[PDB]
């Protein structure tokens, strides 16, 4: 009945429960590093010059 | 210009493009689609076959008129979640069994059958896509309702129920109860009938409702109502 | 997929002549049609063009008002009617497809043709390459120039390289200067600059002998070069 | 003799209040629809349309009897007449056939018959509209061609001058009035069919009648005796501008109360003036 | 017993809660303080890709950044030329209810989905020189939300029977199905490195999976309603979700936890459809009121607002060289921003 489907759901969460987990803080630190570091290259986000842009 | 002769040329296939994307679109405004909507057992294998995977489309023509079904009873899944996609259909073929009124779900004996073809249809009705897309009810299993309105009485199902026990005392119930549980009547309407497996009637008052849904659209946009 | 083409063979001169074109494997209304001639021992010249849906028609200066070009998209067929044929028309005419949109490769197909025989500001190109010997495993650089640049503000030069086996109907090699066909191997290569030109074979083999003719799409007065011919 | 004469002098202020009131109040309604993104739809815009076109004509015979019993001197000149005349004949041909164009729009959405040409008319109607348009432009051509013609009949030698360009004018007004007439019999016989054959299946009327009271009022005052029974001239401009505000003044008000949209727009502004 | 199967479950779900709660030493806004704000970020139409005749309820972008594929309830899917409004392609759809579509990174497929069930791999480059289908994937018994390319073979599909699975193109079977989610599946993202795949159901839970695996890794909750769109940040050790809440959440997959909620008072409507810029420093969102607000994904403080569209945005694509953004919405038309 049900009883495989608890067994399954059970696995999972010990399959889920012992992943390794970085705090927070490195994780918002590696976030920062990645948007900093394309910062110059994201033309929505720092707008391009007209003749480098294709949708004139 | 500024544009190379392949660019030009482009430029004439997107033109060819357009012209057959509104062609497309000109046949598909003449084209009506309807939404077969059901609860129970819905007796809506009897309007696919008189009227004529995870969707089906039965496509059929009545009087210079391209009629396009779109039963889902297949879907098994949240309704609210792919409902939008009909929001524009030309009106809902909504069928309710007339003789569920005893039968009972397999699971949930306390709640009739047609109990939750009623909750099911103040669903849809009230749905916040469908203010103005008609539904057209149709209340089929009339021979073997008849049959067990014999000798069961409708107050079974409805202890409302004041009437004598005549089919046509509770048929005219069963549409009054649908018919109020339309709360926005003031913007759509609601079509009822009852499956008259003769001639194939059904086809023509399909016809009829799918022609007033067109009529009022059009003074919808033509603003007169 | 398949161009055969009919009619041809001998005609007196100022006469008048239709040169059909069944098409087979392709959706023809989709492609631009072409039709272009090789006269016995020189190159090709492009005489007529007509578009899918035959909104544009262009002609060559010297078919211009003597041939008509039409297309029949319901009998899959193509249409050249030749009127007041001269002794320069006598030529083996070929039917061409070339479908346009991004990224698309015209004149990809070429046709067997049909042989005609008569009783007796446009963009140049030069191949002075002529006639060169090959071996086998070597490599070569066939060589074309063109009067105006085919770098177009697009980004997109215009440049095609065909080949011309011995008794075979051309085949395309590259399109827009450095976009390589479709079942061509991936030894031949292309590269320019805007007015010059090469083509790179890697390895050559048997099927590498011919002769190469480079053409223009920039401005549609299209033409050809004399030929790179390529023994053995 | 002079209390009547104030009494139509009241009426034509009245007229031409009502007239701006009116199409004043669709060119705000759709100027608002048009700054905020509203969805413009092909009726409101032939209703702003028909609004400008009848707020010109309205303020051009308006401004025109001001200024003529101000000074009725500067009145007396041909060439203002001549001038006057023409340019009422073309923001009355404008007018006139944006309102049959209209009449037209709802003729072919609404309705439903047979004809294979019918569903072209009803998926282009914007075209046929504009077709429209086109005989409309050629029949104001020969329209102004024929009241200059008689202008200039009228300059070689005013109840002649009246007769001839009444005539003319109501006889090229009526035939889009006419054509009108017999679509709306059509729209309204279609209606009836589908309201009988659902009847065994199981605001615009109404306001017409309403302004077609007025409408019948003022044409018996002018019209009836406009070819029969010549009034004095400071009688017929009068009647002349009371006819120039009948139509394009209350039928902008009826307008109003046919569409849906200016209704709640009208109810919107009743509340806010609460 | 069933009971005690439960009660470990419980229990586990208590001791991820713990562990969660440990690794959150501090919140994603209090270490993005010091940074310099976004300010208002502005874009007008572009482009505005017209042709369309009823609601958009899908568009991807191309490799290139110049060719984009769109799905309509016409029944129409239309290859855009970006950068000069054209058609390259009108591919007519057996079934006209599509709700996703995917071009394939090489550009030679284009998939489409929706109630049918089906994805429908469309072959582009034929010598025949006219679309046709290439094959038919057929196996999932609820209706397609999201779609997307491994490569010219594989392709991972979502569906709304509670599964997403990794099908093989040449043989139309699904290698791989990954179960597990308790609602319907509406919008699977790939990681840039592509073993790694992320989805979002109605269950209010992502989840990430491993495509030779099929095993799920890590889930993730936080949302009250269902999860609509979802989207992985550019760094691929991340993802956004866009749900009927009116608010949109970034998850880290290091932490397995919520990093910031994007949630203002005045958005009622829930979120349609999330697309990353290409430093992820815009978390653009496509909601229900006829908007499309960029987002900051380091500060939730709004960046700008896409308006234009008088009706739903539901599709919304960054190109993958962050020029262009595509907002195709129910009003029928397609519009590039910039
Ligand atoms: C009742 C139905 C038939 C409508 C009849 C309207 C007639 C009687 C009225 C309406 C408006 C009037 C016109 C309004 C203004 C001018 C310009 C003036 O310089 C000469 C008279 C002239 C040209 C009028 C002639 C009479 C006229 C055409
Ligand atoms: C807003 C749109 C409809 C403007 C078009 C004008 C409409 C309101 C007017 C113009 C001409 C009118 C018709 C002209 C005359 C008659 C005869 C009368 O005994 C009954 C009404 C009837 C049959 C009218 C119906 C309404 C009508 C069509």
């Amino acid at each position: 009945a049900s009883i495989a489907q608890a067994r399954k759901l059970v696995e999972q969460l010990k399959m889920e429960a012992n992943i390794d987990r970085i705090k927070v803080s490195k994780a918002a630190a590696d976030l920062m590093a990645y948007c900093e570091a394309h910062a110059k290259e994201d033309p929505l986000l720092t707008p391009v010059p007209a003749s480098e842009n294709p949708f004139r | 210009c500024t544009l190379s002769a392949e660019d030009k040329a482009a430029v004439e296939r997107s033109k060819m493009i357009d012209r057959n994307l509104r062609e497309d679109g000109e046949k598909a405004a003449r084209e009506v689609k309807l939404l077969l909507l059901g609860a129970g057992e819905s007796g809506k294998s009897t309007i696919v076959k008189q009227m004529k995977t995870g969707i089906v489309e039965t496509h059929f023509t009545f009087k210079d008129l391209h009629f396009k079904m779109f039963d889902v009873g297949a879907q098994r899944s949240e309704r609210k979640k792919w409902i939008h996609c009909f929001e524009g259909v030309t009106a809902i073929i909504f069928c309710v069994a007339l003789s569920d009124y005893d039968l009972v779900l397999a699971e949930d004996e306390e709640m009739n059958r047609m109990h939750e073809s009623m909750k099911l249809f103040d669903s849809i009705c009230n749905n916040k896509w469908f203010t103005d897309t008609s539904i057209i009810l149709f209340l089929n299993k009339k021979d073997l309702f008849e049959e067990k309105i014999k000798k069961s009485p409708l107050t079974i199902c409805y202890p409302e129920y004041a009437g004598s026990n005549t089919y046509e005392e509770a048929a005219a119930y069963i549409q009054c109860q649908f018919e109020d549980l339309n709360k926005r009547k003031d913007t759509k309407e609601i079509y009822t009938h009852f499956t008259c497996s003769t001639d194939t009637k059904n086809v023509q008052f399909v016809f009829d409702a799918v022609t007033d849904v067109i009529i009022k659209n059009n003074l919808k946009d033509c603003g007169l109502f | 997929v398949q161009l055969v083409e009919s009619g041809g063979g001998l005609v007196q001169p100022g006469g008048s002549r239709k040169l059909s074109c069944s098409a087979s494997g392709f959706a023809f209304s989709s492609f631009g049609m072409h039709w272009v001639r090789q006269a016995p021992e020189k190159g090709l010249e492009w005489v007529a063009y007509i578009s899918s849906g035959s909104g544009t028609i262009y002609y060559a200066d010297t078919v211009k008002g003597r041939f008509t070009i039409s297309r029949d998209d319901p009998k899959n067929t193509l249409f050249l009617q030749m009127t007041s044929l001269r002794s320069e028309d006598t030529a083996m005419y070929y039917c061409v497809r070339s479908i346009y949109y991004y990224g698309s490769s015209p004149f990809d197909f070429w046709g067997q043709g049909t042989t005609l025989t008569v009783s007796s500001s446009d963009i140049v190109m030069t191949q002075a390459t002529s006639s060169v010997p090959v071996t086998p495993g070597e490599s070569v650089s066939i060589s074309c120039r063109s009067s105006k640049s085919l770098l177009h503000s697009n980004g997109n030069t215009y440049l095609y390289w065909f080949l011309q086996r011995p008794g075979q109907s051309p085949q395309l090699l590259i399109y827009r200067m450095s976009n390589l066909a479709s079942g061509v191997p991936d030894r031949f290569s292309g590269s320019g600059s805007g007015t010059a030109f090469t083509l790179t074979i890697s390895r050559l083999e048997a099927e590498d002998v011919g002769v190469y003719y480079c053409m223009q799409h920039l401005e549609y007065p299209l033409t050809f070069g004399a030929g790179t011919k390529l023994e053995l | 003799g002079g209390v009547i004469k104030s009494i139509f002098t009241f009426v034509l202020i009245v007229e031409f209040i009502i007239g701006n009131l009116g199409n004043s109040f669709i060119a705000l309604v759709n100027c608002i629809d048009w700054v905020k993104g509203r969805k413009i739809s092909s009726v409101d815009r032939i209703l702003t349309a028909l609004a400008i076109s009848r707020i010109s004509l309205v303020w051009l015979i308006f401004g025109s009897w001001c200024v003529s019993v101000f000074f009725p001197a500067l009145f007396a000149t041909e060439k203002m007449f001549r001038m006057l005349t023409n340019i009422w004949t073309v923001i009355n041909h404008f007018s006139v056939w944006l309102a049959t164009g209209l009449g037209t729009f709802y003729f072919l959405k609404i309705a439903n018959f047979s004809n294979s040409i019918f569903l072209y008319l009803k998926w282009r109607v914007k075209k046929v509209v504009l077709v429209l348009l086109l005989v409309t432009s050629v029949f104001l051509f020969l329209n102004i061609a024929l009241i200059n013609i008689h202008i200039n009949a009228s300059i070689n030698g005013f109840t002649r001058f009246s007769s001839l360009i009444v005539l003319t004018s109501t006889v090229f007004i009526f035939i889009p009035f006419t054509l009108s007439l017999a679509m709306f019999l059509l729209l309204i016989f279609s209606m009836w069919k589908h309201r009988k054959k659902m009847q065994h299946t199981v605001r615009g009327v109404k306001s017409v009648i309403t302004f077609f009271l007025l409408y019948a009022i003022f044409s018996l005052s002018f019209f009836i005796s406009v070819w029969t029974s010549e009034r004095l001239e400071e009688n017929l401009i009068i009647l002349s501008q009371v006819m120039g505000m009948a139509y394009p003044s209350c039928h902008s008000c009826v307008l109003i109360l046919g569409n849906k949209k200016l209704r709640q727009a009208s109810l919107s502004v009743l509340l806010w003036l609460r | 017993e069933l009971d005690q199967l439960r009660q470990e479950a419980e229990q586990l779900k208590n001791q991820i809660r713990d562990a969660r709660k440990a690794c959150a030493d501090a919140t994603l806004s209090q270490i993005t303080n010091n940074i310099d704000p976004v300010g208002r970020i502005q874009m007008r139409t572009r482009r505005t890709l017209r042709g369309h005749l009823a609601k958009i309820y899908a568009m991807h972008w191309g490799t290139d950044s110049r060719l984009l594929v769109s799905a309509s309830q016409d029944g129409k899917l239309i290859i855009w030329d970006s950068y000069t409004t054209n058609k390259v392609h009108a591919i007519p759809l057996r079934s006209s209810w599509v709700m996703t579509c995917a071009y394939a990174p090489s550009g030679n497929y284009v998939a489409c989905g929706g109630l049918d069930n089906i994805c429908s791999i469309y072959n582009l480059k034929t010598r025949e020189g006219n679309v046709r289908v290439s094959r038919e994937l057929a196996g999932h018994t609820g209706y397609l939300s999201c779609c997307r390319f491994l490569d010219d073979n594989q392709i991972v599909t979502s569906s709304g029977d509670t599964t997403c699975a990794l099908w093989d193109i040449e043989t139309g079977q699904q290698t791989t199905t990954f179960t597990g989610h308790t609602g319907d599946v509406m919008s699977l993202s790939l990681a840039p490195d592509t073993r790694l795949f992320v989805s979002g159901a109605c269950d209010a839970s992502a989840k990430l999976w491993d495509v030779r695996e099929g095993m799920c890794r890590q889930t993730f909750t936080g949302h009250e309603s269902d999860i609509n769109a979802i989207c992985f940040f550019p760094n691929g050790n991340a993802f956004a979700t866009g749900s009927d809440d009116a608010t949109c959440r970034l998850f880290d997959l290091r932490a397995d936890q919520e990093l910031m909620t994007y949630s203002h008072d005045n958005i009622i409507c829930g979120i349609t459809s999330v697309s990353f810029s290409k430093s992820g420093r815009l978390l653009l969102a496509g909601y229900d009121d006829f908007n499309c607000n960029v987002w900051d994904a380091l500060k939730a403080d709004r960046a700008g607002v896409l308006a234009g569209h008088d009706n739903r945005v539901s599709c919304l694509g960054v190109t993958d060289d962050g020029m262009a953004v595509a907002t195709g919405s129910w009003d029928s038309f397609l519009k590039i921003w910039n």
